[PDB]
């Protein structure tokens, strides 16, 4: 199996939890930065997306997607348009945004089955 | 007399700052703050102090923790340097040797942000307004101790201070600046400040200087390339744990004995018997700058408000990160005197 | 059949490891935080984007294996580099306790990232097969 | 010398040869710089209407 790396959309103090948490900024050997830091507002929905869609698509190594939750809401058509399982994307509270559980995905997909 | 030639060219200025002094958030609108539950309700409130509207600028939805300590540090920093375009003569040169640690701080940073391969712009960006100098941007060019001192540092105020770089070497750098330059800011304000203002700023430095020395003494206990004669060449000769204590720290291998050093001096015992050991900086800090308040006649009073602002300043970034994160039990986990 | 009760127990597990991974987040952001207070050794007064070593490879890699339709992603302790992140903040001698404080949650954090991903693999593949 | 000089914003260029080979990169500049002046003219004239 090629998908080893952990990808990080997240803002700036999530960056620097999870940095401390022992994250890499960038792949061993390739030195391709495996980190997105979303500012709010100066980042728009396009380059939220364009990353999203760099760290699931064009990276063939990138097994863990960590992306805060705002993140994802604010392209939750995005994040919900993705379907393949190789890359594993989870939704991680933010520092000013605890982790909703009205967002949560698992949560309305076991809606869907109405039990 | 104190208050005999102070005023022929420091009336004004000390004065203004006395206004700043007077602008420091007292227990109550700290109590305000506190009792804020929302980021817009901290803005709001704290435009009913002297920081007014500087937030004004900002929208209720773009409104972060980040935002406000920015914004306040800026009020802070465009009022020291109004203080220094008024200022001549000694106490010119009393507020640029208390831009120089700033410079040590931008220093250190540059170099920090360069062996990070961190933008060049981003680190310009972050660089602390007070502290900057024209060849600031020239630090990004190299690694090397060396190469920057000829490139940069040499033309810098922060050349006397210096008689590839990785971060346990940035931090060696940075600490033996602040050394350097605390010992001779120490011995600027014992040749050329008047007695009042010479005395608190010697009491002032000297707790400073001590703080870093406690700092350096336990820091280097968890870590095995701080030597015991790189000990030295970190911990500042001007303290009160000067000459003893800071003997006794130089050679500590273990938390005892840098507690039984600081059970020397009388004025920090208990700062590791109880408590955080920042807090009880902290606190003693503002009461020595609260302290420096009760004099009329001193330029030290130009010290004391910066402190006491920057304190300040992480007072409230504190009341909203506490107010942003929830996190309401820590939010009286602030230092306040005023 | 008996796959809806695996599924209530899968469900309450990731609920589980949903409180244990935001108590982890919330102590370790209000440290992070509270090593902004404290900023004194700190280069620009804050513990964060000034400290980021954009060359720096993690401690960490996850590893990803499949066992008939279930599949299992695990982070491990692999992959002078890939040192303790506390350094590029000026580890040494120039951070407060609450950042190492703050290093700890997080770091605490990550097998409760490990563990949510596999209960949230885990509950889509038994709903998939319900 | 070069990272020192763009750490002063200074815009650095490269000149082909020390000896009058640069002519041409002159006559390529020369030229860049009239479709330039056809396109500013071109702008500068809807934006003063």
């Amino acid at each position: 199996e090629k998908r080893t790396l952990i990808a990080v959309i997240a803002d700036e103090d999530t960056t620097t939890g999870l940095l401390l948490a022992g994250i890499g900024q960038i792949t061993p050997e390739t030195q391709e930065k495996n980190f997105f830091v979303y500012q709010e507002g100066k980042t728009t929905k396009e380059e939220i997306t364009d990353k999203f869609n760099h760290f699931t698509e064009e990276r063939d190594d990138i097994a863990i997607l960590l992306i805060n939750q705002h993140i994802a809401e604010n392209i939750r058509a995005r994040v919900d348009s993705f379907t393949n399982a190789f890359p594993a994307i989870l939704e991680i509270p933010s520092k000013d945004h605890p982790y909703d559980p009205e967002k949560d995905s698992v949560l309305k997909r076991v809606r869907k089955l109405f039990g | 007399m104190e208050g005999v030639y102070f005023n022929i060219d420091n009336g004004f200025i000390e004065g203004v700052v006395r206004g700043y002094r007077n602008g420091l958030l007292s227990n109550n609108q700290y109590i305000n703050l506190t009792q804020c539950d929302t980021l817009e309700d901290l803005k709001l409130q704290l435009s009913s102090t002297d920081y007014g509207n500087f937030l004004s600028s900002v929208s209720s939805e773009s409104l972060t923790t980040s935002l406000i300590q920015e914004y306040a540090s800026s009020k802070l920093y465009h009022e020291f340097n109004y203080i220094r375009d008024q200022s001549s003569g000694s106490t010119r040169k009393f507020m640029d040797y208390i831009t120089y640690g700033y410079m040590i701080d931008n220093v250190a940073l540059m170099i920090t942000g360069t062996i990070h391969d961190r933008d060049k712009g981003e680190i310009l960006q972050r660089c602390h307004p007070l502290g900057w100098f024209d060849t600031l941007p020239t630090l990004s060019v190299a690694t090397d101790l060396e190469s920057l001192y000829e490139t940069v540092l040499v033309d810098t105020p922060l050349a006397p201070y210096f008689k590839e770089l990785d971060d346990m070497n940035i931090e060696i750098i940075r600490n033996k600046l602040y050394k350097a330059y605390l010992e001779d800011f120490y011995n600027f304000v014992t040749e050329e400040i008047p007695e009042p203002a010479k005395e608190c700023m010697q009491t002032l430095l000297g707790f400073e200087a001590d703080r870093r020395s406690i700092n350096i003494a336990l820091n280097s206990l968890q870590s095995s390339d701080i030597d015991p004669d790189l000990k030295s060449d970190l911990l500042p000769n001007i303290g009160k744990l000067y000459p003893l204590a800071t003997f006794h720290l130089a050679q500590a291998q273990d938390f005892e004995g840098v507690r039984a050093a600081l059970a020397n001096v009388y004025e920090y015992r208990g700062f590791l018997e109880t408590g955080n050991l920042e807090d009880h900086f902290y606190q003693l800090e503002m009461e020595l700058c609260r302290d420096a308040f009760t004099q009329q006649f001193a330029i030290s009073t130009v010290w004391a408000w910066m402190k006491s602002k920057e304190q300040e300043v992480r007072n409230i970034t504190w009341i909203a990160e506490c107010i942003a994160q929830n996190q309401r039990e820590r939010i009286n986990n602030y230092i306040s005197v005023y | 059949d008996e796959q809806y009760l695996r599924l209530i127990e899968l469900l309450s597990n990731y609920d589980s490891t949903l409180e244990q991974l935001q108590k982890g987040f919330q102590d370790g952001y209000i440290q992070l935080s509270r090593s902004n207070y404290y900023n004194k050794d700190s280069l620009r007064g804050n513990y964060g984007e000034d400290y980021w070593d954009e060359t720096y490879i993690g401690q960490l890699m996850a590893t990803v294996e499949e066992k008939n339709s279930k599949v299992v992603v695990e982070i491990v302790k692999r992959k002078k580099q890939d040192y303790d992140p506390i350094l590029m903040f000026g580890g040494v001698l120039s951070v407060p306790s609450s950042l190492r404080q703050s290093q700890t949650s997080f770091k605490g954090c990550i097998p409760l990232i490990a563990q949510l991903i596999n209960y949230k693999n885990e509950i889509l593949t038994l709903v998939e097969t319900l | 010398i070069r990272k020192i000089a763009e750490s002063l914003d200074a815009n650095l260029y490269d000149v082909d040869s020390s000896n009058e080979g640069r002519s041409q990169q002159l006559a390529k500049v020369n030229k860049n710089l009239s479709d330039l002046y056809t396109v500013l003219k071109t702008t500068s004239t809807t934006l003063e209407s």
